[PDB]
């Protein structure tokens, strides 16, 4: 580890986070509309949606159905996803820290060690 | 041409002094003759290695990662003399030793304030194949201003940093969370920010040994345009790998042809 | 220089201090620049250590931060009873890779007023002055502010603040809320209009006419691209045109309601004019 | 107040021991008058460098981090004499400074060993226009026991927390979704922990030369009813202004009489 | 205690296992608590540098380790032959951010027969003692 | 067995030797008697420690860490007397305890060099629950050839290694973001990588009382097919619990059925 | 070997290379693998601070570039004025985990001619030899 490495992934982890933290609030917006409008239609990086229908596959007045249906779900997928993403972002950043600072000071103590092992010869 | 040399199989005392000799050489043909001179020294950080290396035995408590306690003063007087003056002028060029690749390392820091241009070259650039592996936003010259090279120099080169700033921000995270979710506002400067990359790159004369294409000298002005041009959209249309390895940019079109099969 | 002897790299910054402190204390006012003070402790710190005193973190000697609490802290404000004279110090120092807590970095900071930290990702990303707004202080703050600039450097300093903790979405906003997609607009152009070449520094009075500009939404349908062009054609107008606005301004010291509606009139028609 | 001062460009010795000097003073007023002074040292950190700077010129060779080999008796020795003997006692604000924002720091970690509780003054709560701007979730202190301060004390504190937590958590939604798939009871947390987060407020009297208002000093005991009564749901009807800057929840009923 | 000498803060837990011992060697059962080995670990650390030893891992003297092993190596359970008695050791040691690799919580749990992690997450979440029944071992 | 002893308890000096003397007891066996004996030693890490306790004593300059420059030479005209010859047999298995975990710490960085096979245990894996917690891309042996252990083992050998390098690269992302986002083929490697790594781990009769299981000897064979199968998708269907915990694959297939 | 003085150790490479010398200067062709620099180096800095010569960086004399240098400027390329002989040498150097940053790894690949960076990840990943192409360079 480099502070300058840890610095990256740091740099970087930080922002995933926020990116997929905004990607939820977004999620969860749609997915409000989308149980609304979903209430009547039943009268006639998205989790594991698209896999899901992928697997297991190998009009209009249901063609709007399986579709007013599979955005809920979808919108409903992206969001809880999203949300466990930066739950996972977070505790890296914090793991990620206390990496950081142990090698931060460890970093300061070896150089020491080392002039004051030179001086200390003469 | 004159020739002096102090190399690596020299005891340290050799190595603390070349430069010098070297320097005194070309101070010569500064003053005495009044000529212009071209120096070139590979590589100065030799200077200061040669000196941290006695230091010990010349009974000093070491200064930060065992340096002499000199290092700047030893470096200032020395390169104090490496210039041009009202009588002649000098233009030197000297090759800098990175120690463990940390720019930060007393040596390489301490000289920074020595030079009007700086380049700083990268084996994380060098790595990907993209010679010469100059660092393109950790490299700069005291004569990048509108004032001095003029606004299409410098808009151009500051646009071409701007795109590969903005890129090298997104790396780490398209990493991981792909490149779908992006704008394809952002997605564009993914796009001319991997053919900058490499229509940075150039074969060399000197390496054809190493890189198996013959050496391209590129004119100021058939650079200029040829970054002008891929920041204007103007070859969106190409493949990066028509890019690499290419003098102007006439070259990286002719090479999207021999790629189009 | 870099090849003068190190006790006079040493002193240098105490011998100008004096120079500066003979304006000070007679009633004069006076500016001071230290560049830097990163080399001035390498001078130090290589004295010491040749005289063998004892080495503390990064071989600095003990009294290293004393060496500098005690030339920072002769540039001070005067009073009335003493001629009411000042000594205004700016001190550089140059960090590593942004470590701004490495110790001599510490110690300064530590001693000063505030700190505007430059930044080469800003510098590179085009921000220049590469100025990290966010991280940059003033402890005096306002008490050192015209009215005129508080009338508008206080709601560009909360626009932005509010700007910085949505701007990372930008670039992902998939589908952002106009209220947020408001702060990202205000955000880049108040951003833009914080741009700025060197060697041209300006008149409060001019720097109050272009924040005004983008602050009170002129700017917002603006394209971002422009602004930087905007502001040099609209400036030189009213340094050309309107120097008895400006005059004003400088006078009554703050934009009164009627120079206010001066300015209105005057950019939105020279915007008009601007995107024809 | 006295005030003890070891101003920056004073050398290393001076800054190491001005804390003591102001100790000195303090420990008079309990020792020979039995009061119970008040110790304020702005700031902690600067001791503890100041005593590296000492110890490094005394040629001691330094330990982790570059502080003193004897940072942690150099502390302790100061630190306990600040308590509360049969005399008397003092207590002390201290002003702490966190390098490199770096809490497991040599530094900041020994100083927690001695620290009772933490005032954490916040930008953000400023922000709010609340004032003192204390964090009420980030703040802390050893005592919130209820073996100590009574489980009434210590079930309110508890109350008024989570309440203020859960709001937290509400407000992500509110501002996204819109305020109203909220509950007869999401809608009673908000209302009463925004009336809370208000009646923590308040009005000092230090500050009256400037705001043009009265300072008030609240008892303990008016503390807990105030707070105990919002939760309880007494005053769910008053209107969130009316516990703006105020002092006992009898205040803030008044003022709700002049706002109609 | 804090304002003592480092040199008793270091001696201290040499002294009261000394008293445990009485008990332990006669047919007797005795319970020591060293509360904490950290802050030992510094005084011994304080008085090493002073004496200008060596400063090694975390600036601390290359004989910390025994510093440890010797004092709780007189924790032991007899057998009847030498009374039946014994002395038990709860030592307490002190981590950073719950960094269980630290050098002086390494050296400690290399010494014991087991280790008690309490949790400041466990804490905080209302779970006291703070016991992490999964890392924790007899 | 014959037992020789120094530990934890003794000054520095026995702790510094006990090696050697246990050492000499086996060479004597090994040459007087062309015995094939077995030598164990717990732990030798300590040997070292003991040399860098003693050391600043000597007065001599430290090397990094704190360490004896004398190190290597150390460990170095010790190591080399702990060997098999023409006269007689060595096995000798050493434990080699690892400072704050760090293997790049001078005293086991310094013993790679003189084993033929290594066992390197994580902290990591122990966590997950895997024991014996060894890390099967760390662990090495000069005998792992394919003209020594057979191709069969060989390629079985390699054919886990690189299946569970493949998952370790995932890792990163799946981290973040979970399976989801993974490709089919991907998440195969990932099922299978994960039922190696659980079937890896085994009940030892010396542990017993931990794992709440009976212990367990897997023969050479039964250990190069179970792994084959697993390897060539025989076992998809199982679920990983089935291989943690167990000996011969047979007892996985059961554990699934009891798993029903 | 291991158990040999520390100055065997140090010495051995000078020693190996005067013996390539021989066929280098009587043009005939040599090949010297120095297995490897990097014990050698403790060995060196062990012989070194036993003479009390100040530590340097990393504990190593302030000279162990100058220690490696001196010892592979010797395989060289003689003209045929000088018998057209040559010595090749092939130094290997251990770094740890894979940083071939690293200060002694940058200063010995700061001497050859080209580097041969072997990975564990390639390794274990099929790829044999571990040859990092992008690192290596002749």
């Amino acid at each position: 580890a480099t502070l300058k490495d840890i610095t990256r992934r740091l740099k970087s982890i930080k922002n995933i986070q926020k990116i997929t933290k905004s990607m939820k609030m977004v999620a969860a917006a749609k997915y409000a509309r989308a149980e609304r409008e979903l209430k009547p239609a039943r009268v006639y990086l998205c989790g594991a949606i698209h896999s899901s229908v992928a697997k297991q596959m190998k009009l209009a007045n249901i063609i709007y159905y399986s579709l007013k249906e599979s955005t809920t779900s979808e919108q409903s997928a992206r969001m809880t996803a999203m949300d466990n993403a930066s739950k996972n972002a977070s505790e890296m950043i914090d793991k990620l820290t206390l990496t950081f600072n142990r090698t931060r000071q460890a970093v300061i103590t070896k150089e020491l060690i080392e002039i004051i092992s030179g001086a200390a010869a003469l | 041409v004159a020739l002096v040399y102090g190399q690596m199989n020299e005891p340290p005392g050799a190595r603390a002094r070349v430069a010098l000799t070297g320097l005194t050489v070309a101070e010569y043909f500064r003053d005495q003759e009044g000529q212009d001179v071209l120096l070139f020294i590979d590589n100065i950080f030799r200077f200061t290695q040669a000196g941290s290396e006695v230091s010990a035995l010349l009974g000093r408590i070491p200064s930060a990662v065992g340096y002499q306690p000199t290092l700047a003063t030893d470096m200032g007087t020395m390169q104090e003399r490496i210039t041009t003056t009202k009588k002649g002028s000098i233009t030197s060029v000297q090759a800098i030793y990175v120690p463990a690749d940390d720019l930060t390392d007393p040596a390489p820091a301490t000289t920074f304030a020595h030079l009007d241009a700086t380049t700083v070259l990268s084996r994380a650039i060098a790595e990907l194949g993209i010679y010469p592996a100059v660092d393109p936003l950790d490299s700069t010259s005291r004569i990048m201003d509108p004032n001095i090279v003029g606004s299409e120099h410098y808009d151009v080169a500051r646009g071409v940093q701007k795109i590969l700033q903005d890129y090298k921000s997104l790396q780490d995270i398209i990493a991981i969370l792909g490149m779908d979710e992006l704008s394809e506002e952002d997605k564009l400067t993914v796009s001319r920010a991997r053919k900058i990359q490499r229509f940075l790159s150039q074969p060399f004369q000197v390496a054809e040994v190493f890189t198996g294409h013959l050496g391209k000298l590129v004119p100021l002005k058939e650079t200029i345009k040829g970054f002008q041009q891929i920041l204007a959209g103007e070859y969106d249309h190409l493949p990066e790998q028509a890019f690499y390895m290419v003098g102007p940019i006439e070259e990286a079109v002719a090479k999207a042809d021999k790629l189009a099969e | 220089t870099a090849s003068d002897a190190a006790p006079l790299q040493y002193l240098a910054p105490y011998s100008g201090c004096s120079m500066g402190e003979y304006f000070r204390d007679n009633g004069k006012h006076a500016l001071i620049i230290y560049d830097d003070l990163s080399k001035q402790a390498v001078a130090y710190r290589q004295m010491s250590l040749l005289l063998r005193r004892p080495p503390g973190r990064e071989a600095y000697p003990g009294d290293v931060f004393y060496l500098h609490s005690r030339l920072l802290e002769r540039a001070a404000k005067m009073n009335d009873a003493f001629g009411g004279g000042s000594l205004t110090a700016l001190p550089v120092i140059e960090t590593q890779a942004g470590d701004v807590s490495a110790y001599i970095p510490t110690n300064v900071i530590s001693i000063t007023d505030g700190q505007i930290f430059l930044e080469t990702e800003l510098f590179y990303k085009g921000i220049r002055p590469a100025i990290n707004v966010g991280l940059s202080v003033s402890r005096v703050g306002s008490a050192a502010q015209t009215r005129a600039m508080k009338q508008v450097a206080g709601t560009m300093k909360l626009e932005l603040a509010q700007y910085r903790e949505v701007a990372a979405f930008a670039q992902f906003g998939s589908d952002l809320d106009a209220a947020t997609q408001q702060l990202l607009s205000r955000g880049v152009r108040l951003t833009e209009l914080l741009k700025q070449g060197q060697y041209s520094p300006m008149a409060i009075e001019e720097q109050v006419a272009v924040i005004y500009a983008g602050v009170r939404g002129y700017l917002d349908k603006l394209e971002p691209s422009k602004i930087t062009k905007f502001e040099n054609a609209f400036l030189s107008h009213v340094i050309s045109q309107h120097q008895a606005l400006l005059s004003k301004i400088r006078t009554d010291g703050k934009i009164s309601e009627e120079s206010d509606a001066k300015l209105k009139e005057i950019v939105t028609n020279f915007l008009a004019g601007f995107e024809a």
